[PDB]
RNA sequence: GUGGGAGAGGGUGGUGGAAUUCCCGGAGUAGCGGUGAAAUGCGCAGAUACCGGGAGGAACGCCGAUGGCGAAGGCAGCCACCUGGUCCACCCGUGACGCUGAGGCGCGAAAGCGUGGGGAGCAAACCGGAUCCGGGUAGUCCACGCCCUAAACGAUGCGCGCUAGGUCUCUGGGUCUCCUGGGGGCCGAAGCUAACGCGUUAAGCGCGCCGCCUGGGGAGUACGGCCGCAAGGCUGAAACUCAAAGGAAUUGACGGGGGCCCGCACAAGCGGUGGAGCAUGUGGUUUAAUUCGAAGCAACGCGAAGAACCUUAC
RNA sequence: UUCCCGGGCCUUGUACAGCUGUACCGGAAGGUGCGGCUGG
């Protein structure tokens, strides 16, 4: 419906879930995907299989809008990063550049108890 | 073992008296208890542990077994069911610590016509010891468990009886339910709310506790200070100094203002 | 190879000579450890300060984005 | 084995053909240690092949052999009490093993009354590229290379 | 005194972005969020993933080290001002002006209190869920006053002199591959120690001064005094009870948790058992008796290598 | 040789993670927040 034909993809790969979102060069998203939309619930949402699926789900709803060329920017340190990468790489799309964009704090806010005890 | 003799001695159990046991377990307690009381009734919950209990108590006939918790049961129903001629009732529960704390209170606000309880607690939380106002042990819990009863620790116990080896020492506390409230109360709800408001921050001054913790408060700075003035309580005195009579008077003051 | 050897004579305290300073930066905007740079203790310490100065001025990146797998 | 490499036994090549593959085949046909019966079955089968199909059955046998020879296999792996059917390379020895094994079981699987005709039909069909053994090989191959995501488990 | 050096030493005044949260716009939307697993909770006034524009708070990612500074507690974004300690070279000046230190005075992590501000994140107590997770007040932050404790430890008081070396590292100076100062570690002469270990940074050989000990529990408790708004801190017993309470190191045991290697142990194969009928042994029943023993592997076609009479023990 | 079973040899903790100052516990055979130490 947009016919931008060339946008950027963002992958938030967390410990518990992986969400992929495609957007125009401007930055207005057109569609996403998530383990949740596939039908998986609970732990299995974090499992890379759901990544293997929402991977191409992005792509499909994107061929749906007639996009061809994609830029991939990944965030987080999820277990299913790399396999999701190879996935939206061979979902039938020409990937230009892939970059890791995991946001780290510059010793700012204090994390959870689970994420303390760092030496 | 054999601590049972001394606990029973401090229970002042008679033949005329009946006994309620909440955590009988293997019935060792009930065993030595049977030789002293005419009526012993035991609340029981563990479906697993019941069959082993049933056969072991066969020698003694004066026992009764009830298969629901103290929480979701009418104790007064049982008292009227079995204790028709009995003069007064004691309680000698020795159940795990994390369960005992609510049930003792629950038996108290309901104001059953029961006289007193002899129960095992941790040394540190012995109904917060003697609840003498100027102490660390003094608390909201103390205020609750002296508003309804007179408590004292008859003795303590190191070592072990049941568990292989614990880390902390234990004590035994003895109770008498009082006939009436300590001092006249305009509301139970307001009184208990005022208690929690005072004890919300122990270290902070009483005035700060009243102003902050109590709802509104900010708009009633002058009012609160004035009422505490007529109460003859100093603003900078802490909650841990005020006693039952004091809190009563303060509660009376705060209402109607 | 170490960065220090494969260079010419330069100044450390000069917080403006950008094209020498970048060669002390990784693909991401991070100061290299002593291993990679092959500098002595004092020169590394002063280099860190110079990096921070030039970096605050906006000549050097707070961070960069690694372009790889 | 924990120390050795379990040296491969060198089979004695067949008499008529002077070939080791034929010896291995007749050995695989064997049941209850009856060598003569298995050899007779094989010889009858190859004679049937010769009558039905013009060319020498030795070549057709060999061609079927490398026809029904796979390259990928899926093996189980036990990590955190889960199954990981990782694909893996097969050595020529292993290739030959499963090839002959599938050929023989498929031969026994046919509904024909006589064993010789069964094995002959299976051999000719496997040479062509149809039958139980062939379909099983593409079965295992398609089971393989379908879970390539598991390839990181080198094992 | 002159000439220089290094440094998260301290105080004051400011600004640099990464990140979290909230708000205002854009586009998009069926779920986000969480555990070993799950459940509370947020969302059609449209959440999370995304882009742009603002607000505010706290901390300073790589460098960062086994590194540095300080008397300790402790101290890391950057700049500027004020300021303490210290080191080296010159061997220029005073001529014992030194060491220690009962009391006093000052400093003193964190937690905690008072008079006011502030509050993003995290979080006692507390509110809920399955029986660790989601929220959440004080607090963590700033200014001024209190509090004065600790595994406040190198479990090692301070100053000076003497007593083999080797190696790594931080920072100075020279006649520069080495020589000579001041710090931080590691092996070790002699020596010391009950042992572990210490060993020019002594726990060695000595001198000077201060503090502290007199068996365990009771007990850092009771009374008294001093301090403090309070919690509490400093000083600090006795009655009574026990014959031990302890420190090192040796041998061994059980599972703590790892390393390694072997076995038809697993795997890779072939043929079996558990389904059927029959033979035999056994449990349990039954009987007058169904003689007796053998009980995970290591009892159960075992004693029994021959029960119609004998064997036979019922 | 990953795993199941059974052994042998060599390594570490208690018997013949812990501790600690403080501040709180109305689900206290102990729990948690702020630190600190190895006497792990």
């Amino acid at each position: 419906k947009r016919q931008v034909a060339s946008g950027r993809a963002y992958i938030h790969a967390s410990y518990n879930n992986t969400i992929v979102t495609i957007t125009d060069p401007d930055g207005n998203p057109i569609t996403w995907s998530s383990g949740g939309v596939i039908g998986y619930k609970g732990s299995r949402k974090g499992t890379p299989y759901a990544a293997q699926l929402a991977a191409l789900d992005a792509a499909k709803k994107a061929m749906a809008y007639g996009m061809q060329s994609v830029d991939v920017i990944v965030r987080g340190t999820g277990a299913g990063r790399e396999q999701a990468i190879r996935a939206l790489q061979a979902s039938g799309l020409q990937v230009k550049s892939i970059v890791d964009d995991t946001p780290v704090p510059h010793n700012g806010c204090r994390p959870k108890k689970k994420f303390r005890k760092a030496s | 073992t054999n601590i049972l003799n001394r606990i029973v001695d401090h229970a002042e159990v008679t033949e005329k008296t009946g006994v309620i046991e909440i955590g009988p377990g293997i019935g060792a307690l009930t065993e030595q208890l049977a030789k002293r009381a005419k009526k012993v009734v035991a609340f029981e919950i563990d479906q697993r542990l019941l069959p082993i209990l049933k056969d072991t108590l066969s020698p003694y006939e004066n026992v009764t077994v009830i298969h629901q918790d103290v929480l979701k049961a009418d104790v007064k129903s049982v008292i009227e069911e079995q204790f028709q001629d009995c003069d007064e009732i004691m309680v000698v529960a020795n159940l795990p610590y994390y369960v005992t704390t609510p049930i003792i209170m629950k038996l108290l606000e309901e104001h059953l016509p029961l006289k007193g309880i002899v129960v095992m607690l941790q040394k540190e939380v012995a109904e917060r010891m003697a609840a003498d106002p100027s102490s660390k042990e003094y608390g909201s819990l103390s205020i609750a468990v002296q508003f309804y009863t007179e408590a004292k620790t008859v003795m303590i116990v190191p070592k072990t009886v049941f568990v292989p080896q614990p880390n902390v020492d234990s004590a035994v506390i003895r109770l008498i339910l009082r006939d009436g409230p300590a001092v006249d109360v305009e509301n139970e709800s307001f009184f208990f709310q005022l208690i929690k408001a005072s004890f919300a921050q122990r270290r902070k001054t009483l005035l700060n506790n009243l102003v902050n913790n109590l709802p509104e408060g900010k708009a009633q700075k002058s009012t609160i200070e004035q009422v505490l003035e007529e109460t003859n309580i100093d603003g900078k005195r802490r909650g841990e100094s005020l006693s039952i009579e004091e809190f009563a008077a303060l509660s009376n003051g705060l209402y109607k203002a | 190879a170490k960065v220090k050897a494969t260079l010419g004579e330069f100044d450390l305290r000069d917080y403006r000579n950008v094209e020498v300073l970048k060669r002390f930066l990784s693909e991401t905007g991070k100061i290299l450890p002593r291993r990679r740079t092959g500098l002595s203790a004092k020169e590394q310490r002063i280099l860190a300060k110079t990096i921070k100065r030039a970096r605050i001025l906006g000549l050097l990146p707070f961070t960069e984005k690694l372009v790889r797998k | 084995a924990r120390r050795r490499r379990a040296e491969v036994r060198q089979l004695q090549p067949d008499l008529v053909y002077g070939d080791v593959l034929v010896t291995a085949f007749i050995n695989k046909i064997m049941r209850d240690g009856k060598k003569n019966l298995a050899a007779r079955i094989f010889y009858d089968a190859c004679k049937i092949i010769q009558e039905k199909t013009g060319q020498e059955p030795l070549k057709v046998f060999k061609q079927a052999v490398e026809n029904v020879k796979p390259r990928m296999e899926v093996r189980s792996r036990r990590v955190g009490g889960a199954n990981y059917q990782v694909p893996m390379e097969v050595s020529p020895r292993r290739q030959q093993s499963l090839a002959l094994r599938w050929l023989v079981q498929a031969a026994n699987q046919r509904p024909e009354r006589r064993a010789a005709v069964r094995i002959a039909h299976e051999l000719m069909d496997a040479a062509e590229g149809k039958g139980g053994a062939v379909k099983k090989k593409e079965d295992v191959e398609r089971m393989a290379e379908a879970n390539r995501a598991y390839a990181h488990y080198r094992w």
